[PDB]
RNA sequence: ACGGAAACGCUUUCUAGCUCGCUAUAAUUACCCA
RNA sequence: AAUGGGUAAUUAUAGCGAGCUAGAAAGC
């Protein structure tokens, strides 16, 4: 058998985040650090390799005995969600992520926003001669919500695997409630609320009813 | 598994037999040394030599000399195996002959199931292209891909390989892609492409292993030595020396 | 689980203001009683440009007539008897204070400094700038990181290293990053019912008077508790932020004999928690490793400003006196004193 | 006017065309102007130009209309800026603002106009 | 001027021509130019040169214009970059583009001298 | 009464797998000019 | 002593710039 089931959650962001993109056209006096946008709606992306190899570390430093030093060293309780390289049994995902586009594009437009990005300055007091060095990043502003896709695979090999892994998706969905999710991090930028953790079977059939209670937990 | 499933078709002749029995002798001298003796002695001593001493040549050696003697010989066979008979086939030639007598081999690489007519035409084509190399030439596997005897032995499968297997079997970081990825600038090659390849080898001379740093370092000076040599000849035997690694160690 | 979680509740004893980079003009706000109004201007333009009377106000701009009261775009619009006052912007009422001229001169403010702003219209305190006010605590309390911290003399020589601190990827090392383990969050955002416009006010010694500047920064009000979070995620760091505590007492301590003394104690506050000092208005002696910048720091200063000698002035500001946190007359307060307790949650 | 194909070089020579102490021999040829005035007529700029990049010229052609009086009163300060604004001709350029195509151009030549002069004295 | 048969070798005897590193005998004889202050400038360079394939050269002037600004801009920051674009000559290299073989040439170039530079310390 | 007549170099095949645009960083410093 | 106003500096700095597995196989 061959089912595949579907995560909707909310990434409502909290003092919101700042993943980076590189422009070599930018300006002089404008911003230098922007954050990674779509090209034709202008709302700033939260795009699933930065979830992805964000709960990778996460869950890297938990569900692992041997200190990892790489991936394709995990434990299998990980390289059968994100997938090895080196292992020939795991190379493929069985985790399909999405980029998290903005939803709210008009429940901020709704209060008084002029621009779904702010620019903060941000200068660098050297500690000698007490002078700056100003900077301006930019970052998506806090009443944000994203909506977050994740697809999770299921054929013939999970014989009791499938259940398990929801103690995995789960403790990465409420570990990035921890960590800042990309951005400068540690000057805040991360902290951020999966509301709505609703799953749903796309392909195949499947129960879910067992499956929505340890989601609410 | 180290091999990639091919076998090798290598056609060698002898350059300039019909110039080595006509006049053959007379070069030394005024014309009194190409006598009757003479003339039958060499010709029983090449008979000698490209028809009994080829199974000594091809003894341990997992190949079919299907035709071989006079000048003329064609022996199909697995790919290592082949290129090894021509080197000892010309490594004991000038031995026999004393360095007179070039001989000019062409070895093409095929697949397997390929008919030996389509087979036995390409390389007798890499073959006349090597004779019209110079007098003397070994054309591997391709019309571009031609050296001379005493270039390909020494410098290519002796030299350069053996340089090439003794750096890359004792590391464990660069693999196949490295490896690739030279032959495919040392394949394309404009003058762009040493700066290429001087940003590539830095950056990948400090990506290592910072212990086992000058192992790839003293790699690195060499293989940017024999790119920007500037003499056409020691680019191409870097190239083929690549091409005889990964096939090598093709799993 | 690693993170050990923090919860930091900060309180201005002093009014603080943080940085925004871009400042109004003395032809961008509105004063029609206690309240200023900050408008945007490009819609008081686009509203004002309907009478045909923009012209009128390219004129009134380069306008430099005295007797200030005519100068300050309430008497365009006491003049040219625009009266909507409907403008979008935000509007603060008075700090009641900064106005040592004469009553009803009075409101002829000139250059106000904009607040950190989110996109809403509120105003926060960054987690940035928190951040680098405790990164000043534990580099000067830490006695290792004060010592060779300094230029070694590598371009004109001002310059410090800037690598003292764990710093970095650094190939094969272990990854070290003291401070990526302090992970300062941002404020909760508050409401602009909480801000003065206090106005700079220098207070040299060797010329015991006040001089007054006419710098007229946004700032915050007094006894405001701001919420704050600072998530470690590495023991070694747990152990900073445990004896922050501690550490900002003993900064102080080699402040307070350091700088403070040989100025009068009238002018200086209590402090009812543990002390910091946050941007803008401080001074560059609670920017710096001060115990090292005595001689580089006026070395940069060889301009028509230069420094008084060494240490040379301390900054105050007005604002309403609020209880009493102070312990003087008229109002001199230090302009980034602010008080913090941390506890484990 | 300018168009792409010569925007730096008309702001190249309006910095060599402006003036300078002619007493003060001092770092010599050095301005009337300095940099802070110009950073700060760049920074009106700015925002303009990002928004030129996220937005439309419709939600944003006041905010163009309010760049001329910022101008406007910034050369009514100092008397360099009040030539700066007349060697390069600036409000000569804000009048001809047709499109996003042409702010973003003009911003770049705001640009050019900080770059050479950071890199002449 | 910069042609086919040169752009690399101008490159080569244009890091080796630039002045090291008086003090510092850690790494002795190294550069007074980081890499970032020089990766901040191919990175105009290689975002125009992976575009000048898929767009025309004259849809395309935009940011060669303001390749002009920043290399300028750049300049006058720091004297080490200002070395480099007097002795490899950037900005005469920048007014003869005029089309997209000498534009993709030029990037090119500038990638020639980004590779001469990791090379050499 | 063309060493000719008839005859697809054709079928099958994912540029694929893994990978945080990240690390540090208070929009601040100096004190005045007519 | 009042009265007019602010003035100068930095506009990001140092890094990394892709790594490894596969390099054509099975048929007529």
């Amino acid at each position: 058998t061959f089912a595949k089931i579907k995560f909707s959650a909310q990434i409502r962001l909290e003092t919101g985040l700042h993943i980076g993109g590189s422009d070599a056209f930018a300006a002089i006096g404008a911003i230098n650090s922007p954050v990674i946008k779509d090209p034709i709606t202008n709302l700033p992306i939260i795009p699933g390799s930065s979830l992805k190899g964000k709960m990778r570390t996460l869950l890297a430093k938990v569900y692992n005995e041997k200190v990892a030093e790489k991936p394709s060293d995990d434990s299998d309780i990980l390289s059968r969600l994100f997938g090895n390289s080196k292992d020939k049994r795991f190379k493929m995902g069985r985790l399909i992520f999405r980029d998290a586009f903005l939803s709210n594009a008009d429940e901020l437009d709704s209060l008084g926003v002029r621009s779904y990005t702010e620019v903060k300055f941000e200068n660098t007091i050297d500690r000698i001669t007490a002078e700056a060095n100003p900077r301006q990043i930019e970052r998506a502003i806090r009443n944000s919500t994203f909506d977050f896709e994740l697809i999770y695979e299921i054929t013939d090999e999970n014989e009791n695997q499938v259940e398990e892994d929801f103690k995995v998706i789960r403790d990465g969905l409420k570990l990035l409630e921890l960590d800042y999710l990309g951005g400068s991090g540690s000057r805040g930028y991360g902290k951020v609320a999966f509301e709505n953790l609703k799953a749903t079977t796309v392909f195949g059939n499947y129960d879910v009813k067992t499956l929505n209670e340890l989601l609410t937990a | 598994g180290l091999g990639i499933k091919r076998l090798a078709v290598v056609r060698l002749d002898v350059d300039d037999l019909g110039a080595a029995f006509m006049a053959g002798f007379s070069q030394q001298g005024n014309g009194q040394y190409s006598t009757l003796s003479r003339s039958a002695t060499f010709s029983r001593s090449m008979s000698l030599f490209f028809k009994v001493y080829i199974n000594q040549f091809a003894s341990d050696k997992k190949l079919s000399i299907i035709y071989a003697g006079g000048d003329d010989v064609f022996a199909i066979g697995s790919w290592q195996d082949i290129i090894a008979f021509t080197v000892e086939l010309r490594e004991n030639f000038i031995k026999w002959t004393n360095g007179k007598l070039t001989l000019s081999a062409g070895i093409g690489l095929f697949a397997d199931k390929t008919p030996i007519s389509l087979m036995a035409h390409q390389t007798g084509e890499l073959e006349e292209a090597a004779k019209g190399n110079e007098k003397d030439s070994i054309s591997l596997f391709s019309s571009d891909y031609t050296f001379k005897f005493d270039r390909f032995i020494t410098n290519v499968y002796d030299d350069k390989l053996e340089q090439i297997r003794y750096f890359f079997n004792h590391q464990d970081e660069r693999g196949k892609n490295f490896i690739y990825k030279l032959i495919e600038l040392l394949r394309n090659h404009d003058r762009m492409n040493m700066a290429r390849l001087a940003y590539y080898l830095t950056r990948l001379e400090e990506l290592t292993r910072e212990t086992d740093r000058d192992k790839f370092k003293t790699f690195k000076n060499l293989f940017y030595s024999w790119y920007t040599n500037k003499n056409d000849k020691d680019r191409k035997e870097a190239e083929l020396a690549l091409l005889l690694y990964i096939y090598e160690i093709r799993k | 689980n690693d993170y050990r979680t923090f919860k930091l509740s900060l309180l201005t004893l002093a009014p603080i203001h943080i940085g925004n980079g871009e400042k109004y003009t003395s032809r961008e706000f509105i004063y029609e009683n206690k309240k200023f109004y900050f408008p945007d201007m490009g819609k008081f333009y686009n509203k004002m440009v309907e009478k045909r009377l923009a012209e009128k106000f390219e004129a009134f701009l380069i306008q430099t007539r005295p007797n200030a009261r005519n100068n300050r775009l309430i008497s365009f619009l006491n003049d040219n008897r625009i009266a909507e006052r409907s403008f979008g912007g935000y509007s603060i009422s008075e700090t009641g204070l900064e106005s040592d001229k004469n009553p009803n001169s009075a409101g002829a403010i000139n250059e106000v400094n904009k607040f950190i702003r989110d996109a809403f219209g509120n105003p926060y305190i960054p987690g940035s700038s928190l951040k680098g006010a405790i990164r000043t605590i534990l580099m000067n309390t830490t006695p290792k990181w004060n010592n060779e911290n300094a230029v070694n003399d590598f371009g004109r020589f001002p310059k410090e290293n800037k690598n003292l601190i764990p710093w970095g990827p650094k190939k094969g090392k272990e990854y070290d990053d003291l401070f990526n383990a302090i992970r300062v969050s941002d404020s909760k955002p508050f409401d602009n019912k909480s801000l003065i416009l206090v106005q700079k006010w220098d207070y040299s010694a060797k010329t015991n008077k006040a001089k007054p500047l006419p710098l007229y920064r946004e700032s915050i009000s007094p006894l405001t508790k701001i919420e704050f979070e600072i998530t470690t995620t590495t023991d070694e760091a747990g152990r900073l932020i445990e004896e922050l505590g501690k550490r900002a007492q003993a900064f102080y301590k080699d402040y307070k004999a350091f700088f403070l003394s040989e100025f009068p104690d009238d002018k200086i506050q209590a402090n009812l928690q543990y002390p910091i000092y946050l941007g803008a208005g401080s001074g560059a002696w609670t920017k710096t490793l001060f115990k090292q910048a005595d001689g580089i720091l006026q070395r940069r200063y060889s301009r028509m400003k230069t420094k008084m000698v060494k240490k040379g002035v301390l900054k105050l500001t007005k604002a309403p006196l609020k209880t009493s946190l102070v312990k003087n007359h008229e109002s001199f307060y230090e302009m980034g004193k602010a008080n913090f307790m941390i506890k484990e949650i | 006017i300018l168009t792409d194909e010569n925007y730096v070089d008309i702001a190249e020579k309006a910095i060599l065309k402006l003036e300078r102490n002619t007493r003060n021999r001092k770092n010599p040829d050095a301005f009337f102007l300095t940099t802070s005035k110009l950073r700060n007529l760049l920074s009106l700029t700015s925002t303009l130009f990002d928004e030129s990049k996220v937005k439309e010229y419709d939600a944003l052609l006041d905010r163009i209309a309010y760049l001329r009086v910022q101008f406007v009163y910034q050369a009514g300060r100092e008397i360099a800026v009040k030539d700066l604004i007349e060697k390069a001709q600036i409000l000569e350029a804000l009048k001809e603002i047709k499109d996003r195509e042409t702010l973003q151009r003009f911003c770049r030549y705001m640009e050019a106009l900080v770059a050479y002069f950071k890199f002449y004295g």
